[PDB]
């Protein structure tokens, strides 16, 4: 189905998906509720952020806020959402999401990061 | 007017406004104008497309109910 916005950005996460364990994003909601997705994925393209074998389920407190500071710190990313928030509701919105990977997206292409393979 | 809106709306599940270049051309296409190819890519060449990936169709529904 390419007519719809999130499967872009659902199956282009979803490829990452099976360089990875421990993760399954089955939508972005409740497949995010493990934190461990949003390391995954920054660790992806910034292999120097973190050490993601090193990373563990139960450190979801710290997990959130390592994601979004190192995001932020090397790639600048807006800080749409907040550990404290993600933790206390456990499972965010889809859009909220959306929002905050379709951001990162954009700087990460306009910066000649995602355009990793050129035909 | 709005039809215009929402005929992206259809395809920006979630409601900000980017999408893709190859989803818009689809949607233009899908609305019956009557613009060739050619001139969807002279718009497109005077558009941000090949630089963060994700293009506002804002910008194209002003345009389109400008002229």
């Amino acid at each position: 189905g390419p007519l719809g916005s999130k499967n872009m950005l659902l199956e282009w996460c979803r490829a990452m998906t099976r360089n990875y364990e421990h993760v399954d994003i089955q939508n972005f909601s409740s497949s995010w509720s493990s934190g461990m997705a949003f390391c995954a994925l920054i660790h992806k393209f910034f292999p120097e952020a973190f050490d993601y074998a090193e990373l563990d389920p139960a450190k979801r407190r710290h997990n959130f806020t390592l994601a979004f500071s190192t995001a932020e710190k090397l790639a600048d990313c807006a800080q749409l959402l907040e550990v404290d928030d993600m933790v206390r509701l456990a499972v965010p919105d889809s859009k909220c999401v959306y929002t905050y990977i379709q951001e990162l997206y954009r700087s990460l292409v306009q910066k000649g990061l995602v355009k990793t393979k050129k035909k | 007017e709005e039809e215009i809106r929402e005929a992206f709306r259809v395809f920006d599940k979630d409601g900000n406004g980017y999408i893709s270049a190859a989803e818009l051309r689809h949607v233009m296409t899908n609305l019956g104008e009557k613009l060739t190819d050619e001139e969807v890519d002279e718009m497109i060449r005077e558009a941000d497309i090949d630089g963060d990936g994700q293009v506002n169709y804002e910008e194209f529904v002003q345009m389109m109910t400008a002229k």
